[PDB]
RNA sequence: GGGAACAAAGCGAAGACACCC
């Protein structure tokens, strides 16, 4: 996350860390959405052209972290894999269009004060939230810059990090890349005449854009940390898996999978 | 949402509420 | 009108706007 923030304590308690078993290192991020599910980023675990593909025994989640590297003791949970699902359309080849992959755990974590599921939008709270210039919330363990000089300081943060972004218009999305824009995506981020700044950034895919809706006070899960082209630029977004687009295929898996 | 999802055990829950969730709230208005 | 359309191909402050009944 670039120009964000620290995050409090239990800000963010559907935060999900993917972690690799060997070497011992942060993948990407993830979001808790039920004791058993995990939703992330398709490229988070297949990437052919990184040479990318993890199985379930490669990795764990690390739930209720704050520290990016400090185990946490009696805090997080750190859970194993049963199962990995990646979106069957997903489209590595061309523009990560359905960027989307769900993780269904061992066992049923016990939720507690810094664990606790998001919820996804049902189709009336996706069509009103879901609009340019209303404002969503995107949190990770990734990148502070798209490039720097770590003998002049740390590219990664110490502790979980947060920025507030606005949803941008549709073709404004595409008008500031030559890469296709699909129905599946949105983007989100400050104008250069808005003064703000800010962005996701490498290593914070996966993680969650989520949304509060003032009229019930529930987070909501509107979409996946997927891809840029650096991070922070000036005319340039970040851009996000649209959750609620591919809920169905969200719904299937789990109806089918317990 | 089912359940109590999205209610945060800190937060919602306690009735508190973070330090800049209010930007978000602003943002439905302006 | 409804289902389906694993939001598939397409079409703006984006809003299901070829299969089945
Ligand atoms: C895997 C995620 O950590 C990362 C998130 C990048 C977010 N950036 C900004 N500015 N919000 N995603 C990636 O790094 C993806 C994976 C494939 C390469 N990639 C990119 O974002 C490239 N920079 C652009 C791109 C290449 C191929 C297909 C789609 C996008
Ligand atoms: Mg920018
Ligand atoms: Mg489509």
């Amino acid at each position: 996350i670039v120009e964000g923030s620290d995050a409090e304590i239990g800000m963010s308690p559907w935060q999900v860390m993917l972690f690799r078993k060997s070497p011992q290192e942060l993948l990407c991020g993830a979001s808790l959405i039920s004791d058993r599910w995990v939703l992330t980023a398709a490229h988070c675990l297949l990437y052919p052209p990184w040479d990318k593909n993890f199985t379930e025994n490669d990795l764990l989640v690390r739930i209720g972290k704050h520290s990016r590297t400090r185990y946490e003791r009696n805090i997080e949970k750190i859970s194993m894999l049963e199962k990995i699902y990646i979106h069957p359309r997903y489209n590595w080849r061309e523009n990560l269009d359905r960027d989307i992959a769900l993780m269904k755990l061992k066992k049923p974590v016990a939720f507690s004060d810094y664990i606790h599921p998001v919820c996804l939008p049902d189709r009336e709270t996706a069509a009103s939230l879901l609009q340019a210039g209303y404002k969503g919330r995107v949190t990770g363990w990734g990148n502070l810059k798209e490039t720097w000089t770590a003998n002049v300081g740390k590219g990664q943060p110490s502790v979980l990090q947060v920025v507030n972004l606005p949803i941008v218009e549709r073709p404004v999305c595409k008008d500031s890349t030559r890469i296709r824009i699909t129905d599946n995506m949105f983007c989100a981020g400050y104008k250069p005449d808005e003064g703000k700044r800010g962005d996701a950034c490498e290593g914070d895919s996966g993680g969650p854009f989520v949304m509060k809706s003032p009229f019930n006070n529930r987070w909501y899960q509107m979409g996946i940390v997927s891809w840029g082209e650096g991070c922070d630029r000036d005319g340039k977004y970040g851009f996000y898996t649209h959750v609620f687009r591919l809920k169905k295929w969200i719904q299937k898996v789990i109806d089918q999978f317990g | 949402g089912e359940a109590d999802c999205g209610l945060r055990p800190l937060f919602e829950k306690k009735s508190l509420e973070d330090k800049t969730e209010r930007e978000l709230l602003e943002s439905y208005i302006d």
